[PDB]
């Protein structure tokens, strides 16, 4: 997995989630690219995946397929929780032989307006990939309940730059998104 | 599966299910050939026309197969051809021949009335083109059977034994039409004896006519007769 | 039921099978079988019918031996015949190689009717043109079955298929009314050897040759083996002079 | 064996029908009239519900038009339950061409797989075909928008405008009639709904008979909620 | 191991192979052509493991080809990348894995852009402005993050191929024979020195 | 198709196989001669229209260098049956670094041709072959090939609609001391006068088997020779 | 099994026969009615006794299919029983097992619809010779009740009555029902269409009924997990049927 | 006749037409003899061929040194057969080094047979054989029908006509079987034999031949001028 | 249609009825009734021809340690549900650690007989299955399951072509005694009452030979000897 490299994380706020990523593609220690956006999306919900950047892709080209799917039968957009099932199944059905990666979930559902994450239902904060125990450690020292989303997205980019700048393989620009109900704003991140 | 016997011979020793997909083909929609000196040239009489494109299929970039009878029994045919044509290309080191790829097409008819469980392909096919490094033209034709043989001139579906006829009459076996323009003519006072040509010349120079040029030969024949 | 009948496993609207009807026409066509419990054993006798002095004396073997401690016998289709005692070996080796104990009788009555019963069920199969009397002895003593093409069997105290079937089944019967204490193995022999020469004065428009054999504790130790020999030529003493 | 009940689908008669592909047309001559039609900046979909009682939910049925995917719709007439069954074939299609080019599958591909899938039912396997036609309007960025019909036989063909189940020689003539290159999707919206009112065999067309959709300019896909059918029959003054 | 190098300009794609072909102990051939064409607009370079390169890059051109039969139309490099990227991440979970790397320069002529796509053997896909497999990034990226610019011609981004070569030929071991090059561009593709 | 295409006749023969047979008879002639120079083979080229390009008809096939076949019936059945004699002939070369036999060769054909039914091919082949070859065991052998599975060995053979007739004048003017060059006239004359069509280069074709240089098919050319040359002999006749 | 081919086909009307005549015997079925409500929706049928013996109750003619989705049948009873098997299994392993989560109406009657069109053209079978009216609750849709005919048709209702029955049922649902139609008075309805169509002896040991309503948390079985509802499904008891007929 | 379209149906009186059937297919084939004696056994074909210029079809296959048979019906069914017994054959050879039994041989013939009547989609085999061999028991003749049946006899014969010299053999039987130091008097026995099935024809160098199996007698086919001695 | 189990025009499938008929070809009949911890089965037995062992001739079997199974119909296909009701119960306890219940091994052999209503190529079976046990749950339990598929459970039941003079005679015994069971302690008085029923219904005395008696208890199901029911017959006669 660690071929590669990369963070995700995620972070519950006052009626609000936020999810971010490193850019940062590589081959072990050579970078090849900082474009490698980590978060994908379907409908309302996010998804980050860390691992193999092979698996990133595939998993993603998978859970669109599956939620297209289900659009088109349900007649409606797959909610958070229904999602992180989804996710839970489709990487035990190759429990042997597996993808190596780390899924975060995160959004609001669209009923009830709950912010969630996963990676369970650990409401508070989220952690994947090379750097977790970095961001285990900012996000334990950093984190407060009931965060508005600019105090969140303070909070959450400041776990993730701080994190980033102690792993070798990680950074190269961050992602923030920062997800509410009626809105998403993504965020670029200059890292240093 | 189901593997039932469905193309048997009859007591006088036909298989009535081959002659009855013969009887598809006749109904079909016409394909006529008519092979010149340096070029084949195949042609055909509130539908979108973008989307209901010409009959005549490209197999590989130098094969052409046009078709009558049962439009998606023919898709089924054309897939595979085309299917065998980049496989012979793939392992081995050439384009498939007009011949080999006939023959290819006219197995699997054959194979379809000797198997069980399967109707015979109710198509017949024109197939036209030149070998990869040749430059005599081909035109050969298929039938449900898998008979296959090769013509100077031919037509295949609804009118064809009329346009055959006038083939005959018009055709030389011995002085072939010399240019393009001549195998366009014979072939348009053929169908009009009852439009959309495709002129295959070597190099796989496949070219669709314009139907103002089309219109231009029929003009001309209405105004020489 | 001129509908019904052409294919196996259709009901009749009075609920028969007429091709398993019409399988037991073939059994009644065949040469007469019988077998007789004795008071440790079975007899097992047939009719082999001489068509021409150019068959070899002895030698075209109708009596079956399975494992080695049951016979079968069978009349009718003689090939459907031998078709099911193949089954039954089958059977009797795979339960000795499951459970080593050689197969009990009533099991192995129940393997075979399974399986007849099973060429009853699909009109892709025909069924058994034969009925097989077989049986033995096993931990429990002697068992005699008689077998039909239904699949249907129980057991008996004698058993006699084929053409002279009724004539065999009444001296049978009137054997096990004057022996009520049962049978011994050599007069069950020489009874049996009676019983077929009884049953071809019918069936009289060719010779016969008869073939015996025996299951017995005291005489055979509890194995299938031929009548051979002595007794043979006593068995058929008896019957002649019986019938002369 | 079994032989003697073998109906024998997949043969073909003596003039070279197939005679169960024409008996499921006929099947399908009985199913409520869809229509097509390709205008200038969009597709219409519109078809007559066959079933009705006061006691359906018309809110909820959705037996005639499908989509296929977020580019492509299907109207459906022939029993629903085969249509459903190609519909989720077509669906898994379309995501694996997704998942194969990341790129949106071309409608002719689409309906071209499908049609072969009919096809195959025609020529081995001795099953029935399935008992359906589908219209199918889509757009790609190849050709843009693109309306196709295909029948049991697995045949499929381009059309400007198109109608398919009972009334089609009507349907047909009418759009023969009144279709024009360049009318809009406003304009055949009104086509649409004067022609099933012209070939209806009710006595008059009104909201619950109908479904409709579009697909118009990105191209967004619209299945017409039953109110703003109300809406539209009222704005055409149909009724 | 082999050499390929590729640069998206403004205009095209400039792919760059080596021509060496290794066995064991002896260069056998100096002109090998690591290169298919798949498409009258997009080119496929390839390097890693002996036969594997050639037999991948040959079915995938089969691929194709038969695509653009089938449709009478040509595939996007886009969807042609994915489509390869595809079939080596099948490779990695099969019996025997297609150890092949490379790169898919390609003239997108409904955008009407050059595009050039990386994808390694484990099917990591990526569009790079420029591109490389094994040691040769290594020694060649330091030039292009130093050197390239986007709106460079064609000519520009062959002056900066030559630098990244000449490097190569300075500090890398190995003789690699040189380079091929190709241009894919708005008229196809050709072959350049 | 009430009946099964396994099924016998109460007069012990198949069905399918018999119908089959008639089939054969409404192909084209093909005729075989034997002789101890060589095996002719001449067939009857059935062009249905002028259009028809004579030289694609190809009824006389070479299955290996000293083996050829002429068919008569249904003639697309044959590329199978070809197919496999070819492949086997290849495969004994392969197996023993030999020739095959050409008995051997007719076998495996003809074990291919009862294997039909259900539950294999759904009926038998509608073509007969004439199976000319040469081997050293042998020699110069022709053996007619049937869709009932069997063949015979034949000094001379005609197969077809013309079969009866051909058959009848083999019968008459077949014998062990005929000339390579006599039984090509042979072939030519029975076909002229059992040909419908004037017989030519065109509507017709020959062929040999001889050890020295194997089978080959002859030309237009050589072929309108020795038509013209029959032509002149007639006169005598 | 030598019965590879479809058993069902078209006549040269367009008619698929074996269907037809599955619907000839769902309609001389036992009368089973479905009415939603705003708050709920009920299922009842007639349990016609084969014998005076036989213990009715040990048959089920109404079945949970989910917590939340029930189904009852006329027509065939061994087919529907077969079915139920079936539409809980797809249930669990074409929804809860990959999703958490039970299917909605719709998506479980499309699986159920699926397997009784297959019937209708794979080798060797017959047509379920049943109709299913399946009534259940998602958080979405709602409340939904639907019909499923032997072709794998279905068709969402507001009210509506299968077998011998069904035309004066029908007709009389019609009067009855309306927007404003309230669970209790949705079951005081159905007893109503029932008891003009039972054979005389009306009462709690001879009809079964469901509702589809609020969750019943003392049906759950365990506490504290406030966020797993207990089950919408529930049979009424015979006793419960009979004190509602004595207010009727 | 409603019930002869398969194998798996009775008749109202439990015969299977299809095999019957499949007799008359043997009843139409030409003569063969067998007999033995205790040392040797014996087979005599007449074959038939198509017309003056085509061979004469082989009627006798040897399985193996010990053991051959002879057809009458329907050839390439004997084939199979033949190619069969030859596979059993050769598994009693490398499994146990045991020649096979003819007897054991005849029984396996008959299991292989007894399916195709059994079971739908297969056919009756069309042939009868006559398989003679030697064995640790001596010489020994089987008559295999393709009902399945397999006799054990001194003498028989199978095809057209064949009853007269079945006829003979009965007549001759106490003669032929002591037959023991002397093969040629055994051929010559069913030459005659063969004799009695000739109708309008004569015996030739063509259309005989002739095999011999035995105690110290590989089995061994005579045709051509090998047998104008016996003529 | 008479010949296949496929629907006829009037929705019947004949292959079924005739069936049922079959299971009258024995023209045996059984009773079951229900004490209060035991089920007894009384089946007629007929063993006309003298040769016959009467121990072999029963229709009545040992299922499991607590499941009887009485089959009305040929021995021939009882025999097959026999065998597949013996490995599904001991397949039940080998995959769920618990004795298989009467009620659940009838709904297993009641579905078995549906496939053979549905899938053309098996005919049903020609015979009706009545199951016997004390269930752990659910006391004595009489399950009986019919080539239809159809099974329930019963108070108490007869089966055969004089099933109506039994049925109706138990009928009026639970109506003379308003009690679902016959409420007596000990299963040898329960033989006794079932016993003394067949005899009022079918007018016919027994002989010890003449009967088969099963008793299920909550220990085991096992089957009397003939000399067990002489001591009952003796004690109907005494008491």
């Amino acid at each position: 997995s660690s071929i590669n490299g990369g963070i995700v994380v995620a972070m519950t706020g006052k009626d609000c989630v936020a999810i971010a990523c490193d850019l940062r593609l590589g081959s072990q220690s050579l970078g090849v690219s900082n474009k490698f956006e980590k978060i994908f999306h379907y409908g309302h919900v996010f998804l980050g995946i860390t691992g193999l950047a092979t698996d990133v892709t595939t998993l993603n080209e998978m859970f669109r397929y599956k939620t297209n799917l289900y659009k088109l039968k349900e007649e409606r957009a797959i909610e958070p929780e229904t999602f992180t099932q989804l996710v839970s199944s489709s990487l035990y059905e190759r429990r042997f032989g597996p993808y190596f990666v780390g899924p975060v979930v995160a959004g609001i559902n669209s009923k009830s307006g709950k912010p969630f994450i996963a990676g369970d239902e650990a409401k508070d904060f989220i952690v994947s990939g090379t750097a977790s125990d970095q961001l285990f450690g900012m996000c334990e020292s950093l984190y407060e309940p009931n965060l508005e989303p600019e105090d969140l997205f303070e909070t959450i980019s400041q776990a993730l730059l701080n994190a980033a700048d102690r792993d070798a393989l990680s950074g190269w620009g961050a992602v923030v998104y920062i997800i509410k109900k009626d809105e998403v704003v993504k965020r670029y991140l200059k890292m240093r | 599966g189901y593997d039932r016997a469905l193309s048997i011979f009859s007591p006088d020793g036909h298989i009535f299910q081959v002659e009855y997909a013969l009887e598809a083909v006749k109904r079909g929609t016409c394909a006529v050939g008519v092979k010149g000196k340096n070029c084949v040239v195949l042609g055909c009489e509130l539908q979108d026309t973008r989307i209901t494109p010409s009959k005549v299929s490209k197999i590989d970039s130098h094969v052409v197969l046009s078709f009558s009878g049962l439009n998606a029994d023919s898709r089924i045919l054309i897939e595979k051809a085309r299917v065998e044509a980049q496989s012979h290309r793939l392992t081995l080191e050439d384009p498939v021949t007009v011949e080999y790829l006939t023959r290819y097409v006219a197995g699997v008819q054959q194979r379809y009335t000797q198997s069980g469980g399967v109707r015979p392909f109710g198509v017949s096919t024109l197939i036209a083109g030149f070998d990869p490094r040749d430059d005599e033209p081909k035109l050969y034709q298929t039938e449900p059977s898998g008979i296959y043989s090769s013509w100077s001139a031919q037509t295949i579906g609804r009118n064809s034994k009329t346009v055959r006829e006038f083939l005959e009459k018009n055709y030389d076996r011995k002085e072939p039409p010399a240019t393009v323009e001549e195998c366009v003519k014979l072939t348009v006072r053929s169908l009009l004896e009852v439009i959309e040509i495709t002129v295959v010349k070597p190099d796989s120079d496949i070219v669709a006519l314009s139907s103002e040029e089309i219109n231009q030969y029929v003009t001309q024949i209405e105004q020489e007769k | 039921g001129t509908g019904y009948d052409l294919s196996n496993s259709v009901f009749s609207p009075d609920g028969r099978n007429f091709q398993v009807e019409y399988a037991v026409k073939a059994v009644e066509n065949g040469t007469t079988s019988i077998g007789i419990k004795c008071n440790d054993g079975v007899v097992f006798a047939v009719e082999k019918l001489i068509t021409s002095k150019l068959l070899v004396p002895q030698k075209n073997v109708k009596i079956q031996v399975v494992d080695r401690h049951i016979g079968c016998v069978y009349s009718g289709l003689i090939p459907d015949g031998r078709h099911l005692v193949n089954r039954g070996r089958e059977e009797a080796a795979s339960f000795k190689k499951l459970y080593k104990t050689p197969i009990p009788i009533p099991a192995f009555a129940d393997r075979l009717g399974q399986y007849v019963q099973a060429h009853t069920l699909y009109n892709s199969v025909r069924p058994f043109g034969v009925s097989t009397i077989f049986g033995g002895v096993d931990k429990n003593g002697a068992h005699l079955y008689m077998l039909e093409p239904s699949g249907s069997y129980w057991g008996y105290k004698g058993a006699a298929t084929g053409k002279g079937r009724q004539s065999a089944k009444a001296e049978l019967e009137k054997l096990v009314d004057h022996h009520p204490e049962g049978l011994s193995a050599r007069e069950a022999v020489k009874q049996a050897a009676k019983i077929i020469y009884l049953a071809h004065e019918d069936n009289k428009e060719k010779d016969f040759e008869l073939e015996i054999s025996w299951c017995s504790l005291s005489e055979t130790n509890g194995l299938h083996k031929f009548v051979k020999g002595d007794l043979l030529q006593e068995a058929i003493d008896f019957a002649q002079k019986e019938i002369n | 064996g079994s032989r003697r009940y073998d109906s024998r689908t997949t043969i073909f008669s003596p003039e070279g029908r197939l005679y169960q592909v024409e008996y499921a047309l006929e099947s399908i001559s009985h199913a409520g009239t869809a229509i097509g039609i390709m205008a200038s900046d969009g597709i219409v979909l519109a078809a007559e519900r066959k079933v009705t009682s006061t006691l359906l939910e018309q809110d909820t049925s959705t037996e005639k038009l499908y989509k296929l995917n977020d580019k492509i719709a299907v109207a459906v007439a022939g029993l629903t339950a085969d249509a459903e069954i190609l519909i989720n074939t077509a669906r898994i299609h379309a995501q694996n061409y997704l998942k194969t080019y990341n790129e949106d599958i071309p409608v002719e591909i689409l309906v071209r797989r499908l049609s072969d899938i009919k096809q195959g039912y025609t020529q081995h396997g001795g099953l029935r075909p399935f008992g359906v036609s589908f219209i199918y309007a889509g757009y790609d960025d190849r050709y843009g928008y693109q309306l196709y019909t295909s029948n049991p036989s697995g045949n499929y063909t381009g059309w400007k405008a198109i109608s398919v189940g009972a009334n089609t020689s009507a349907a047909q003539t009418l759009l023969q009639m009144d279709y024009k290159d360049d009318m809009k999707v406003d304009d055949a919206i009104e086509l649409a709904l004067k022609t099933l009112s012209k070939t209806t065999d009710s006595s008059a067309l009104t909201y619950d008979r109908l479904e409709f959709a579009t697909i118009r300019k990105e191209v967004y896909q619209k299945i017409f909620k039953p109110q703003e059918i109300k809406d539209i029959l009222v704005k055409t003054g149909i009724t | 191991m082999d050499i390929i190098l590729g640069i998206r300009v403004q205009d095209s794609v400039i792919l760059a192979s080596s021509k060496a072909v290794t066995r064991g102990i002896s260069v056998l051939k100096d002109s090998d052509d690591k290169t298919r064409q798949l498409s009258p607009h997009t080119l496929m370079s390839f390097a890693g493991e002996a036969g594997d390169t050639v037999q991948f890059a040959e079915y995938i051109q089969a691929n194709i080809q038969l695509y653009s039969i089938r449709e009478d139309y040509e595939l996007s490099p886009q969807a042609v990348s994915s489509f390869v990227r595809q079939e080596l991440a099948k490779s990695i979970r099969s019996r025997r894995p297609y150890q092949v790397n490379v790169l898919i320069g390609g003239y997108d002529k409904k955008k009407n852009k050059p595009e050039l796509y990386q994808i390694d053997y484990l099917g990591t896909k990526v569009e790079l402005p420029y591109g490389a497999h094994g040691y040769s990034g290594f020694y060649t990226f330091s030039l292009l993050d130093h050197h390239y610019r986007p709106d460079m011609t064609t000519e520009e981004g062959l002056d900066l191929l030559k630098l990244c070569v000449q490097e190569l030929e300075k500090r890398m071991p190995m003789d690699f024979k040189g380079v091929i090059v190709k241009i894919v561009d708005k008229d196809g593709i050709r072959q350049v020195d | 198709y009430d009946r099964g295409v396994s099924t016998f006749s109460p007069e012990g023969r198949l069905f399918q196989v018999e119908y089959s047979l008639e089939a054969i008879k409404l192909g084209s002639t093909a005729i075989g001669i034997a002789t101890k120079e060589g095996v002719v083979l001449g067939v009857e080229k059935r062009a249905t229209s002028p259009l028809l390009e004579s030289d694609s008809i190809e009824k006389i096939v070479e299955i290996d260098r000293h083996i050829g076949c002429a068919m008569s019936g249904l003639t697309a059945d044959a590329r199978s049956m070809i197919e496999h004699a070819r492949t086997a002939a290849v495969t004994h070369n392969l197996y023993y670094d030999e020739d095959i036999n050409v008995e051997s060769l007719t076998q495996s054909v003809c074990d291919l041709a009862l294997r039909f039914g259900e539950g294999l091919m759904s009926r038998p082949f509608g073509v007969a072959l004439l199976i000319a070859g040469h081997d050293a065991d042998d020699g110069y052998q022709l053996f007619h090939a049937e869709p009932s599975g069997t063949f015979y060995r034949y000094n001379a053979k005609a197969i077809g609609s013309g079969s009866e007739g051909a058959q009848a004048e083999l019968l008459n003017e077949w014998h062990s001391s005929l000339t390579l060059k006599e039984a090509e006239l042979l072939v030519l004359k029975i076909l002229k006068q059992v040909m419908e069509e004037k017989l030519d280069e065109n509507n017709a074709q020959l062929s040999c088997i001889t050890k020295q240089d194997g089978f080959k098919i002859y030309d237009n050319e050589k072929t309108a020779e020795l038509i013209k040359e029959l032509k002149e002999k007639e006169a005598a006749e | 099994d030598r019965y590879s081919f479809s058993l069902t086909t078209f006549s040269p009307s367009g008619k698929l026969g074996q269907i037809d005549y599955a619907l000839t015997a769902v309609k001389q079925g036992v009368t089973s009615l479905g009415i939603k409500a705003t708050n709920g929706v009920v299922i009842a049928t007639e349990k016609k006794s084969s014998s005076p013996l036989a213990m009715s109750e040990t048959l089920s003619k109404v079945s949970l299919l989910t917590p939340d989705i029930g189904a009852v049948y006329s027509g065939m009873g061994p087919d529907y029983r077969v079915l139920v098997d079936k539409s809980r299994k797809v249930a669990h392993t074409s929804y809860k097992r990959i999703y958490g989560e039970y299917p909605p109406t719709k998506l479980l009657v499309s699986e159920v619809a699926k397997i009784m069109q297959e019937a209708t053209q794979s080798g060797g079978v017959r047509p379920f010779g049943v109709s299913l009216l399946i009534a259940g609750h998602d958080e979405f849709n709602g409340f939904s009740l639907y019909q499923v005919d032997p072709s794998g048709s279905y068709f969402p209702w507001k009210a509506t009555a299968i077998g011998k029955g069904s035309v004066a049922a029908k007709t009389f649902l019609e009067k009855r029902w309306n927007d404003e139609l309230e669970l209790e008075d949705a079951i005081h309805i159905a007893l109503l269409t029932l008891k003009e169509s039972v054979e005389g002896e009306f009462n709690g040991d001879t009809i079964e009924l469901a509702i589809i309503g609020d969750e019943n948390p003392d049906l759950l079985g365990y506490t504290g997990i406030p966020t797993d509802k207990g089950p919408r499904f529930r049979k009424l008891t015979s006793q419960e049927i009979n004190d509602r007929l004595e207010a009727l | 006749n409603n019930y002869d379209g398969d194998t798996v149906t009775f008749s109202p009186t439990g015969r299977l037409f299809q095999v019957e059937y499949a007799l008359e297919a043997i009843k139409q084939g030409s003569v063969t003899v067998g007999l033995r004696s205790n040392t040797h056994a014996v087979l005599v074909a007449l074959k038939r061929n198509a017309d003056e210029l085509s061979s004469y079809q082989k009627k006798i296959i040897k399985c193996d040194e010990h053991m051959g048979l002879s057809l009458a019906g329907l050839a390439p069914d004997a084939r199979v057969l033949s190619n069969y017994l030859r596979q059993q054959c050769n598994y009693s050879s490398l499994v146990f080094n045991r020649k096979l039994a003819v007897e054991r041989a005849g029984h396996l013939l008959c299991d292989k047979a007894q399916k195709n009547t059994q079971s739908y989609g297969g056919r009756p085999y069309g042939v009868g054989l006559l398989i003679i061999g030697y064995d640790k028991s001596g010489a020994h003749l089987l008559e295999f029908q393709p009902s399945g049946n397999v006799t054990e006899l001194y003498g028989t014969a199978i095809g057209a006509r064949s009853q007269g010299a079945k006829t003979y053999l009965e007549r001759t039987l106490d003669t032929f079987i002591k037959i023991d130091g002397n093969p040629d008097e055994l051929i010559k026995a069913g030459v005659e034999a063969i004799s009695q099935s000739l109708r309008d024809e004569s015996l030739t160098v063509d259309n005989l031949s002739i095999a011999i199996v035995g105690k110290d007698t590989p089995f061994t086919i005579y045709d051509g001028e090998a047998v104008a001695k016996y003529i | 249609d008479r010949h296949i189990t496929i629907f006829s025009p009037e929705g019947r499938l004949y292959q079924v009825e005739y069936a049922f008929k079959a299971t009258n070809q024995t023209n045996i009949n059984s009773l079951a009734v229900r004490g209060k911890d035991c089920t007894v089965v009384i089946s007629q037995k007929k063993v006309p021809d003298k040769l016959l062992d009467p121990t072999t001739v029963s229709y009545i079997f040992c299922i499991s340690r607590t499941i009887g199974m009485v089959v009305n119909g040929p021995i021939p296909d009882a025999r097959n549900a026999a065998l597949r009701a013996k490995a599904e119960a001991a397949e039940f306890r080998y995959k769920y650690g618990y004795d298989m219940p009467c009620d659940v091994l009838a709904k297993r052999m009641a579905n078995l007989s549906q496939i053979y209503t549905q899938r053309a190529y098996m005919r049903p079976l020609g015979v009706i299955l009545t199951f016997v046990s004390v269930d752990e749950e659910l006391g004595p339990s009489i399950y009986k399951t019919d080539p239809a598929g159809y099974y329930v459970g019963y108070k108490a039941t007869a089966t055969g072509p004089k099933q109506q003079e039994i049925t109706t005679n138990l009928e009026n015994h639970f109506k003379k005694s308003k009690i679902d069971h016959i409420n007596e302690e000990s299963w040898e008085k329960v033989v006794e009452f079932a016993i003394t029923h067949m005899i009022d219904a079918l007018g016919t005395e027994f002989s010890k030979n003449d009967l088969e008696v099963g008793v299920a208890t909550k220990d085991k199901f096992f089957t009397l000897s003939a000399e067990n029911i002489e001591e009952r017959l003796v004690a109907i006669a005494e008491q």
